[PDB]
């Protein structure tokens, strides 16, 4: 959050990061955004107990590739790869669910 | 590759002997400027200076930074320089147009 | 239902000073009131440059709808290096003769106004935000819902949104404690740690408080027929450089 | 900072380094999730290796030790030849045997697919 | 390729004598104060007569290799023959800078006496 | 010794990285590990020739740092299986399996993640009826990997002797499903489709009609084909004609 002085090969291995973050592979396996499966809408339910008090909040994405617009604003930086959950990375694809306990629960 | 891997070995060994040669370096500067334990300097003599100046792929590397740093800044002061005469002189023509109209209202 | 547009002005002008003028112009008579307001009275907001000057002036032939109930804004400071903006709202085009009359009149320069999303972040932390008699602050709580609308390579991600219903708010801002700004406070930055998200760098495009106002990144909507003060204050505060 | 990694990496630096899925490379650890967390109380170790680079063949001969009884364990040992490339096996010979367990382990020995051999030994 | 050990070579020479320079500095001030314990004070001309023997030291040491590799222009190093272009585009680029930096104060003359024209 | 220093500069600067590379090669970094890999992946080797095979995992996310001693610790445990199965058939080994399992956050128990082992294999059946499903010791880990991994071993024994049965030319032509639970073959003219569990035949149909094959000697054949599968390729052999 705080913040070209920079040289190739860390930022070639930032960007293998974010690809392995989203496709699992350093080749990345499947343009460098385009997933394996694209999914076109997923909606998502965080339940988190703070206080002795339930939070929720629900994300709802719309596109033609959910994860892959995720992944190109992870790589011009508006996401922090190492704070982006396996759920929203694309695990559980095609399933939308609530997360409780750290645990993906498909929607009924 | 093998004559530019060993050079690139090469000249990566020799980066490394010039990084202990200015570590040790810049230790010797600190343990001589604690024998400066006094804030002040002394005078740098002209004759100490003039011995100074009586005693002394290294160059293939001065050459080829002095090169290619005369390439690209020469054609940017060019390009930098041609781009503002383009335009400075449409300023000009624009400039000499409304001189010459006025010059007409002024013998109006 | 009640939108607005905002403009700025260049100079500092004494609207009393050429009612007259505008009213032959307008071929009606227009109110104009005077408020002397303090409106950032929170400790860490300030306890001077304050007293904003608030003008309310109204093309009221009648008030049926918003065009007819068009009424202008002003509000001004002479600290302020362009020192005063404009607001006005509806449909009605004697806005535009109104806006003609005064940059002909004060030789004053005019243009529209934008918003950042800190500045609409800021702007919907000031409309929840309300002032007993008593001079105590206190906030009402309204099932926020963020809006974005991003660019991406080949559509692949159009638009996402976060919806905050009101308990899910309440119970961040008073986990977060005793605040007075909770959606700069508290909220974003527990969005930003559940998912790596920067709301301030996303492209936002709208804020919603459901029922109560939508803010875009041209106009302002309000379930109200008015803006509170503190709404007001904040524009002013963006104008600025 | 990169690094370069191997079989013989430390894992917590192929963990701090972790943001694929694939296998944890570490080698004796693979070998101990083999060892001592699938096949516990088999002791086993390679008597001879040496690989006739002429033929590109591998010749091994290893031993195995069966201790869950180890008032009297009982040890067998394979010798065995693969192509080395390819992925293929030659043939394979048990060397040794205690007698303890001759018998009642022949009939099992005398049948091939080894795998089936050991770790039925083993259960 | 080669091109990739090249490139890293390309920046590695920047490197080079960016420490090689400082080396330099280090060493010819800590001779100075190797002579008198706290000879921190060299005077800005002299300091910069030291940096103009630098420059004269850079002038003698590019010199020397570019002696070593065209004294014999054998072509055997590929590294040379990499050099030999980089040697000629920088005496090739120079005329139209020159031309360039004549002409603008002709243009410049025109703007002036438009001005005071005007 | 050329001057790499000059001689009042190298009096001082330490030359012992010139006359030896080893003060510098310290820093910048052997035979025996490249050497001894050898012997411990040959005894790995050894191992995967088990078959059921344990193997290391980890998930990413699941890492954080434990605040006062800056170190990183993961915070649920992961625990991988491979799954070969030597194919006599080729006397190589079969693309192997893999099934992955991660601890319950309060349960401190596992639960089953991720896994390659295909759906026909209810993985998570298996899972749930070891220990009741409360699995928590390695020893019930394996439990469930042996069964997964017999589980497999039961549809590659098939596959192999119907390869087999087919190189050998005691067969024509034949298709088999996923699982080499239902295949069908033709013998020589006569077809016939099988259905079969593990290592064993329970039902059969014979589709030619041909001059000698009565609904007698139809249903005494299909009735002979039951069985075990080892004595198929005998019995098979014997009724050829």
């Amino acid at each position: 959050l705080n913040d070209g002085k920079e040289e190739p090969e860390i930022r070639r291995l930032r960007l293998e990061k974010n690809m392995i973050k989203f496709k699992g592979s350093a080749n990345g396996v499947m343009s460098r955004y385009s997933s394996l499966v694209p999914i076109e809408k997923v909606g998502f339910t965080l339940k988190n107990e703070i206080n002795s008090r339930i939070i929720t909040i629900k994300l709802k994405f719309n596109g033609n590739d959910i994860f892959g617009g995720l992944h190109e604003l992870c790589d011009k930086n508006l996401i922090n790869i190492d704070k982006v959950p396996g759920w929203l990375a694309g695990e559980n694809g095609s399933f939308s669910g609530t997360i409780m306990n750290g645990d993906f629960q498909r929607e009924q | 590759k093998d004559v530019l891997d060993v050079y690139i070995k090469n000249l990566e060994n020799q980066i490394g002997n010039k990084r202990y040669f200015l570590k040790q370096a810049q230790g010797a500067i600190d343990e001589i400027t604690k024998r400066s334990l006094d804030t002040e300097g002394k005078p740098v003599n002209s004759e100490v200076f003039t011995e100074l100046l009586r005693k002394p792929p290294i160059g293939f590397s001065l050459t080829s930074n002095f090169l290619s740093l005369r390439a690209q800044s020469s054609s940017e002061w060019l390009s930098l320089m041609n781009d503002q005469s383009v335009d400075q002189k449409a300023m000009l023509l624009l400039q000499n147009n409304i001189n010459s109209d006025l010059k007409e209202l002024l013998r109006k | 239902p009640y939108t607005w547009k905002f403009l700025g002005i260049s100079k500092q002008l004494s609207l009393e000073n050429g009612i007259a003028k505008l009213n032959q112009l307008l071929n009606l008579e227009v109110d104009l009131d005077i408020q002397t307001i303090r409106v950032p009275s929170d400790p860490d907001g300030g306890t001077a440059a304050d007293e904003y000057i608030r003008y309310e002036m109204r093309l009221d032939i009648s008030n049926l709808d918003e065009g007819t109930y068009s009424k202008f804004i002003f509000l001004g400071n002479s600290k302020m290096e362009v020192p005063m903006f404009l607001c006005y709202c509806g449909t009605d085009n004697r806005n535009e003769v109104v806006l003609q009359w005064l940059k002909a009149e004060y030789g004053v320069i005019m243009w529209p106004i934008k918003f950042e999303q800190k500045t609409m972040i800021k702007l919907a932390d000031a409309s929840i935000v309300h002032v007993t008699k008593e001079n105590i602050e206190q906030i009402t709580w309204f099932s926020s819902k963020l809006y974005f609308e991003p660019e991406t390579q080949d559509k692949n991600l159009r638009q996402f949104s976060i919806e905050i219903p009101r308990e899910s708010c309440e119970g961040l801002a008073l986990g977060y404690g005793n605040t007075m700004h909770p959606y700069n406070d508290a909220i974003v930055p527990y969005i930003y740690n559940e998912t790596g998200m920067a709301v301030e760098r996303l492209p936002l495009t709208s804020v919603i408080l459901a029922g109560h106002t939508k803010i875009m990144r041209e106009s302002i909507v309000t379930s109200t027929r008015s803006l509170r003060n503190r709404v007001l204050a904040v524009v002013l505060q963006s104008i600025q450089f | 900072r990169v690094e370069r990694i191997n079989g013989l990496t430390n894992l917590q630096k192929e963990l701090v380094t972790k943001y694929d899925t694939l296998p944890l490379l570490n080698m004796n650890l693979r070998l101990s999730y083999l060892r001592d967390h699938t096949y516990p109380h088999l002791q086993v170790s390679v008597q001879s290796r040496d690989r006739v680079h002429n033929d590109g063949i591998e010749v091994l001969v290893v031993n195995y030790k069966f201790c869950r009884n180890t008032m009297n364990p009982f040890e067998i040992q394979f010798k065995m030849f693969y192509k080395f490339e390819d992925s293929t096996l030659l043939k394979w010979e048990i060397l040794r045997i205690s007698t303890n367990v001759r018998l009642k382990a022949k009939q099992l020995l005398a049948t091939r697919n080894f795998q089936k051999c050991l770790l039925s030994l083993y259960e | 390729s080669s091109e990739k050990q090249w490139e890293r070579i390309q920046q590695l020479e920047k490197e080079h004598v960016e420490v090689y320079r400082e080396l330099l500095i280090t060493l010819d001030r800590l001779y100075l104060i190797r002579k008198h314990n706290h000879a921190v004070i060299l005077s800005h001309t002299q300091q910069r007569l030291l940096e103009i023997r630098h420059q004269l030291q850079i002038n003698l040491e590019k010199t020397a290799l570019l002696i070593r590799l065209l004294e014999k222009p054998d072509n055997t190093n590929v590294l040379f023959t990499k050099l030999q272009n980089l040697l000629e585009e920088s005496n090739s680029l120079d005329y139209e800078l020159l031309q360039s930096l004549g002409a603008q104060s002709s243009l410049h003359k025109q703007l002036i006496e438009s001005r005071a024209e005007r | 010794q050329h001057q790499m220093f000059d001689p009042g500069v190298a009096d001082l600067l330490d030359t012992d990285i010139l006359t030896s590379p080893s003060k510098r090669k310290r820093k910048l970094k052997s035979t025996s590990d490249r050497s001894e890999l050898e012997d411990y992946i040959v005894l790995e080797n050894v191992y995967r020739m088990f078959g059921i095979t344990f193997f290391p995992l980890v998930d990413p996310i699941d890492l954080k740092i434990k605040d006062a001693s800056g170190e990183i610790f993961v915070d649920r445990e992961m625990l991988g299986i491979r799954l070969e199965v030597f194919s006599e058939r080729t006397s190589q080994f079969e693309k192997p399996h893999y099934v992955l399992l991660k601890k319950r956050i309060k349960s401190n128990s596992w639960f089953l993640f991720k896994h390659t082992i295909p759906s026909f294999i209810d993985v998570q059946g298996i899972f749930d009826d070891t220990n009741g499903g409360l699995v928590i010791s390695h020893d019930d880990a394996y439990l469930f990997a042996k069964r997964v991994f017999l589980q497999l071993v039961e549809v590659q024994k098939r596959r192999q002797i119907f390869k087999d049965l087919e190189a050998k030319k005691i067969i024509h032509d034949l298709d088999l499903d996923l699982e080499s639970s239902m295949v069908s073959f033709f013998v020589k003219d006569i077809k016939v489709e099988l259905f079969v569990k593990q290592n064993e035949i329970v039902s059969c149909s014979i589709l030619d009609d041909i001059h000698d094959f009565s609904q007698n000697n139809k249903s005494k054949w299909e009735i002979a084909l039951l069985g075990s599968l080892d004595d198929l390729e005998l019995k098979l052999n014997h009724s050829f004609a």
